């Protein structure tokens, strides 16, 4: 039961007790991502738009 | 995502229509006159979902209303909430329909149907932020069933992103009209798979069997028939009026309700189930409510849940009750029927609880289900399809008004592929 | 001093940020109207409560906070209440429609339209400190915005803020309060996607909470008031060595460095007692050995799972109130006789413990019987994978039939990024049982 | 009304279990992946520990103790014996000890005659949820047809008196008393009490129960050497009826009340 590094102050105390030792995207690739789904959503619109004109 | 776009259309669709704004605007307490006088801000918090806002503190329905003769539209002005309604928002035209799709499809309801998107256009416009539709109508009929569906083909053109909702009634031989309505409403069902992303099914079988066996009216009134609609109504659209977290508007409900595209009709139920008049003093209890709303003999579509399994269900409960009572309930109605929902949907039963109770009612239940035994209404209107047109017998009123037999052998095809689409998942 | 952002995000991440700031002011002595008598720098000062609060020259004390949701309603809540003042409004984003319970709205189709004027919001509370430590994230996994915006907002903040550490506080769906049925699919999207930008997730089981306040507070029917105000108690314990002097966990880096050594494992289990109802007229006063013993009962975990079948990479005892390092130990050393405490071989077996002498606040009001003293515990254990064990199954069962896809589909989120994400909770899984299981 | 689920269709013991619930007719057995159970007869491999305990709404219980697999695997047996505090001291009764474990081989053992033969003994131990010891009251001798041959083993993949070459424990009493009632139930305690902290269900959100066969054998000087436990054992027949119904008795019914032959340790 060692009691390594004890720090105390007026608003506390803290130590550590040890029991036994050891044995990304950038800004463009967001946009990018970003406006393939809107333009799957513009793709999918149009074709529905195009089914209601036929 | 608050305010939302209501159209009734054709004779049944103003009929149940008027009656809806007459039991909401009561539970919001909204006069004849449009003036609010109500006790409580519940009523007020979320009543620009349906109303909107004039000139000294009145409340107006957005609701269009939409016929092919004046008749019924007459009748709706004369009612007791006849004024509420906004003057320019009837719509209407001189020659009927004559219970022919086609006309309120093709010919007839094409000559109006312009002049109702520029009030839907008109409504839609001065909306903070529209949910997207809500349109009551028949579909045995022609201007509600034929119109109907032209106008929400419109609505989906130039609203596409919104949600396109239904309360359709569904037409049956113990309450039938005319011999044709099994053409309309299947050149109508179609249309609906396709076009909106909730349907509403009310069955004229099931409300004519509930009055006269549950209800013990010998002779039921369209009135009598009514009376369970305008209750229903209500019921399903208390969670989008009150405060609350679970399908508080359209497009959340869908999501919820609806995990593929075109099966998206429900079979709605309502208890206690209660005749016009009624007497009503003793209220239910918790598992009373519960018992009830999920018993077969309760639905309004005319189908057995008990030989299908629920995809999902919805559940709205109103009064003062015990919220810890009711989650226990419906926790051992799915837990000691498990066999009826389906397994590969998990938790796909949601629970509402509002205040607020209907009017003449300590506390009620709306039941709302995704069932795979709804089939059985479409397989129902196919058989009374097809004994027809087997014989082409009465098709002469629909060539007549430009149409093919080609367009009905397709329709025909559509529903019964509907049909096959929900027997696939009753057993998966 | 280095400033903490705190960040909400969501409905449950809104409302839990205003049960959390209504404690942190109780905590640190500040009025509704921002104004704080116990602060003798006016319009300045470099405490350590001032990581969490700014200043200015009324002597306002304001939070370093942005709220953010897709739909107005619960963010106007805030800007109509009782810390109204407390904010000032470019704080408080709204947009006009929610995401509907979709991950794929809130990520594509509306956290588009409005990222970036949510990360110029940030901008600008961050131009406003001298050394940003990072940011605090609050958000469901099951709500639309929760877990699309949220993780767009993720990825957008390692690209504007590189260095910052971010950390989760991030509420995992349950049953018994959820609003939609796909939230298995939210959670696991939204996992997927914000994994690599995340050093350190608290992740909080509704179901545990929820539990917590039947059995010990005797709430019949908790609501998310109930499950907020708990919650509220079990982030300031774990925020509360950034906002008082001390020497555990006094930055964000710290909490990685204590509790994760390996990235991709980030989601320590927190464990919290004592739970006491304030209706109780005698209260049994809960001793140092008994609240420590409690920590190991899986009846006190944010996350219900067992630890004993599974390994320990870490453990910090956070303490508030009458406790000292002496009873601790005693208490410790009891312990590790009478429970099945495992740590990974590649790890020192202990403790790393910290007090703070200001016993727990609670609200006046509130359900918390106040309490002499309590203590939070944070294990990076591998039992909480049983967690996503039960989500990833939810997420088989309705992916195998394509159940709801379409709605996702149709915003224009592709069917792959389904089993992209699912591929890499299964490996996530797969790194939990080589850690923690030996055969 | 209560519900379970299988999940291991190839369990013989648990054929039988499923087969006595379905005959109370207060149990309806459901589909595999219906998760609202109250009983779960769980798969042997990769059982889904963290799915169990979290149905509001229904008692759950499973016939597995997670963990329990430091017993019934024999190079994690080997480890756990040599290891534990506990188990390590006073361990007299365990013969010194894919991946493999090369035991002590007992050089002569007690053998039956006529037949120069020689036998296991397997007996049979189910663990309740409040962790509760029951040896059974019948125990079963594998015996080898063939004459010791300095026929080593007894596994039925390797019959003139014995009938499958089964000796069912009365006649190995008479035999004890003519050629020639302890040791069995210090080892079966011993080793399950061990790994009791590690195991027990008692304040979980879930709770266990498991049948164990223990094997042992005996020696010239009749001392009783165990050679492991095993996780999913199949009973001898006749003993099947009987002991399946015990487990329903006390591992399921006495969680589960409708409307003895164990000895507790
Ligand atoms: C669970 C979904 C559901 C399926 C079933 C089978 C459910 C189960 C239970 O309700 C939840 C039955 C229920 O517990 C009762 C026994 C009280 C009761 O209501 O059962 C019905 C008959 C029953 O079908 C036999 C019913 O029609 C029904 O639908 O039952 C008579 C009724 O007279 C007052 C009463 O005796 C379909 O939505
Ligand atoms: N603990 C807690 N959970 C909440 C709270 N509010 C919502 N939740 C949970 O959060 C999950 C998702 O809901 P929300 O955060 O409300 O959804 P959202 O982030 O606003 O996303 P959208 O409304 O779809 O745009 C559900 O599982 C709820 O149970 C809360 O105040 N406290
Ligand atoms: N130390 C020892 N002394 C004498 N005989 C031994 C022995 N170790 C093994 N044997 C013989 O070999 C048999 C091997 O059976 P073992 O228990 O190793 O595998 P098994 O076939 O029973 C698989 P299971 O785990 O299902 O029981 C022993 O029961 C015994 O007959
Ligand atoms: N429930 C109910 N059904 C009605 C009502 N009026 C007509 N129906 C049904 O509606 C169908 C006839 O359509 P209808 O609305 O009258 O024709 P339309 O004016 O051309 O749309 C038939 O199935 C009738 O049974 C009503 O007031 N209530
Ligand atoms: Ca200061
Ligand atoms: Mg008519
Ligand atoms: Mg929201």
């Amino acid at each position: 039961m060692e009691v390594i590094e004890l720090n105390k102050c007026t608003s506390g105390q803290s130590f550590e007790v040890i029991l036994k030792p050891p044995s990304d995207p950038s800004l463009e690739e967001i946009q990018k991502k970003l406006e393939a789904a809107e333009e799957r959503r513009k793709y999918q619109e149009a074709e529905l738009l195009k089914h209601l004109a036929e | 995502m608050r305010e939302i776009v209501h159209i009734q259309a054709g004779q049944c669709g103003n009929q149940i229509g008027a009656k809806f704004w007459e039991v909401i605007s009561d539970e919001h307490g909204i006069d004849p006159t449009g003036s609010y006088h109500g006790d409580s801000d519940l009523q007020l918090e979320r009543i620009n979902v349906y109303y909107n806002e004039a000139t000294g503190n009145k409340y107006v329905p957005r609701a269009i209303l939409v016929d092919l003769e004046p008749g019924t539209m007459d009748s709706v002005r004369s009612g007791p909430f006849g004024q509420i309604f906004r003057p320019d928002n009837f719509v209407f035209g001189q020659s009927g329909a004559g219970n022919n799709w086609a006309k309120g499809h093709y010919t007839e309801g094409a000559e109006l149907v312009d002049s109702v998107l520029d009030v839907v256009r008109k409504e839609s416009e001065s909306c903070d932020c529209l949910q997207g539709f809500q349109l009551t109508h028949s579909l045995g009929g022609g201007t509600g069933s034929g119109m109907g569906t032209l106008l929400i083909s419109k609505i989906r053109e130039e609203y596409p992103d919104r949600i396109m909702n239904t309360f359709s009634v569904m037409p049956s031989p113990k309450v039938s009209d005319t011999v044709v309505e099994p053409y309309n409403a299947t050149l109508s069902v179609h249309q609906l798979v396709e076009n909106t992303d909730e349907t509403y099914c009310i069955d004229n079988e099931a409300l004519y069997d509930i009055c006269f066996r549950t209800l013990k009216l010998t002779t039921p009134t369209y009135g009598d028939l009514n009376h369970l609609v305008s209750a229903t109504m209500s019921g399903v659209t208390t969670c989008l009026r009150f405060p609350g977290q679970l399908n508080a508007d359209l497009r959340k409900l869908a999501v919820n309700m609806v995990p593929f595209p075109r099966l998206h009709f429900f079979m709605p139920g309502f208890a206690p189930l209660t005749s016009r008049g009624s007497q009503q003093y003793r209220a239910l209890t918790v598992p009373e409510l519960t018992q009830q709303m999920f018993d077969s003999k309760n639905m309004m579509a005319a189908c057995d849940p008990r030989h299908g399994r629920y995809l999902t269900v919805a559940a709205i409960f109103r009064g003062r009750m015990s919220m810890k009572e009711v989650d226990e309930q419906m926790l051992n109605v799915q837990n000691k029927n498990s066999s009826y929902f389906v397994e590969w949907i998990p938790n796909n039963v949601k629970t509402a609880v509002c205040d607020i109770p209907p009017r003449g009612l300590k506390m009620s239940a709306t039941f709302i289900g995704n069932s795979t035994a709804i089939q059985e209404l479409f397989k129902r209107i196919s058989e009374q399809f097809t004994a027809m047109f087997r014989r082409k017998a009465f098709l002469h009123w629909y060539t007549g008004e430009g149409m093919d037999e080609m367009e009905f052998t397709e329709a025909e095809s559509n529903m019964n592929d509907l049909v096959s689409e929900y027997q696939q998942y009753q057993d998966a | 001093m280095r400033e903490c952002i705190s960040i909400h995000v969501g409905q449950a991440g809104v409302q839990i940020g205003n049960a959390c700031w209504e404690l942190y002011c109780l905590e640190h002595g500040i009025q509704p109207d921002g104004q704080m008598p116990s602060d003798k720098t006016i319009g300045g000062g470099d405490d350590s409560f001032n990581t969490f609060f700014s200043e200015t020259g009324a002597g306002k004390h304001v939070p370093r906070a942005v709220f953010v949701d897709l739909e107005p309603t619960v963010i106007d809540e805030v800007r109509t209440g009782t810390y109204r003042q407390l904010f000032h409004p470019e704080q408080l984003i709204t947009g006009k429609e929610d995401a509907a319970n979709n991950y794929a709205r809130g990520h594509y189709t509306i956290g588009k339209e409005i990222i970036d004027l949510v990360l110029d919001r940030i901008r600008k509370l961050a131009d406003q400190c001298t050394g940003l430590q990072g940011f605090l994230v609050f958000h469901s996994f099951g709500g639309g915005t929760g877990s699309g915006f949220t993780s767009l907002l993720m990825e957008r903040l390692s690209v504007d803020y590189g260095k910052k550490s971010k950390l989760e506080f991030s509420i995992y769906p349950a049953p018994q309060v959820s609003t939609a049925v796909v939230e298995p699919y939210n959670s696991i999207l939204t996992t997927h996607t914000t994994l690599e930008h995340s050093d350190c997730a608290f992740m909080v089981d509704n179901e545990a909470i929820y539990d917590i306040c039947r059995r010990n507070l005797d709430i019949e029917r908790p609501t998310y008031t109930n499950l907020n105000r708990l919650i509220s108690q079990i982030v300031s314990s774990i925020t509360a060595s950034l906002r008082f002097d001390g020497a555990l966990n006094v930055d964000l880096t710290e909490f990685q460095t204590n509790l994760v050594p390996y990235p991709r494992i980030h989601f320590p289990l927190a464990t919290y007692a004592p739970v006491i109802s304030a209706e109780k007229a005698y209260h049994e006063q809960l001793s140092v050995a008994e609240i420590t013993n409690a920590c190991f009962e899986p009846a006190n975990q944010m996350v219900k799972c067992d630890p004993r079948h599974g390994k320990y990479m870490a453990c910090c005892l956070l303490y508030r109130g009458d406790v000292v390092p002496k009873d601790v130990n005693a208490a410790i050393a009891t312990i590790k006789t009478k429970r099945s405490i495992q740590f990974v071989d590649w790890c020192p077996t202990g403790f790393k413990v910290g007090i703070n002498y200001q016993p727990p606040t609670v609200v006046p009001g509130g359900d918390l019987a106040k309490v002499q003293r309590a203590v939070c515990m944070l294990s990076n254990t591998t039992a909480i994978a049983e967690a996503w064990a039960r989500l990833d199954h939810k997420f088989d069962l309705m992916y195998a039939k394509r159940a709801f896809v379409h709605w996702y589909v149709g915003e224009g989120m592709e069917e792959g990024e389904f089993s992209e994400a699912r591929e890499d909770m299964a490996a996530l899984e797969k790194d939990y049982e080589e850690v923690g299981v030996d055969s | 009304m209560y519900t379970f689920v299988v999940r291991d269709e190839n369990s013989s013991v648990y054929a039988e279990v499923s087969r006595l619930l379905l005959a109370t007719g207060q149990w309806k057995r459901l589909r595999k992946d219906n998760p609202r159970f109250n009983l779960m007869l769980g798969e042997r491999n990769r059982l889904p520990f963290g799915r169990l305990g979290h149905e509001p709404g229904l008692v759950q219980l499973v016939n597995y103790y997670r963990g329990a697999d430091k017993l019934c695997r024999k190079a994690s047996l080997v480890k756990l014996i040599k290891t534990s505090p506990e188990l390590s001291e006073s361990c007299t009764w365990f013969p010194e000890s894919q991946v493999h474990v090369i035991q002590k081989y007992l050089e002569k053992p007690l053998l039956l005659e006529p037949g120069h033969r020689k036998f296991d003994i397997r007996s049979w131990v189910l663990v309740d949820h409040l962790y509760n010891i029951y040896l059974y009251r019948e125990g079963v001798l594998r015996t080898s047809s063939e004459p010791y041959n300095s026929c080593h083993l007894t596994n039925h993949c390797i019959g003139r008196y014995e009938e499958g070459n089964e000796m069912f424990f009365e006649e190995f009493n008479q035999y004890l008393m003519d050629a020639l009632e302890l040791q069995i139930k210090h080892i079966i305690r011993s080793c399950l009490m061990c790994i009791e902290p590690a195991i027990s269900t008692k304040h979980l959100h879930y709770q266990s129960f498991q049948l164990f066969g223990f094997d042992f054998m005996v020696d010239e000087e009749l001392k009783v050497w165990l050679i492991e436990v095993n996780g999913a054992p199949a009973c001898a027949q006749k003993l099947y009826a009987e002991l399946c119904q015990g487990i329903v008795d006390v591992a399921i019914s006495s969680v589960f009340p409708l409307a003895s032959i164990f000895i507790k340790l």
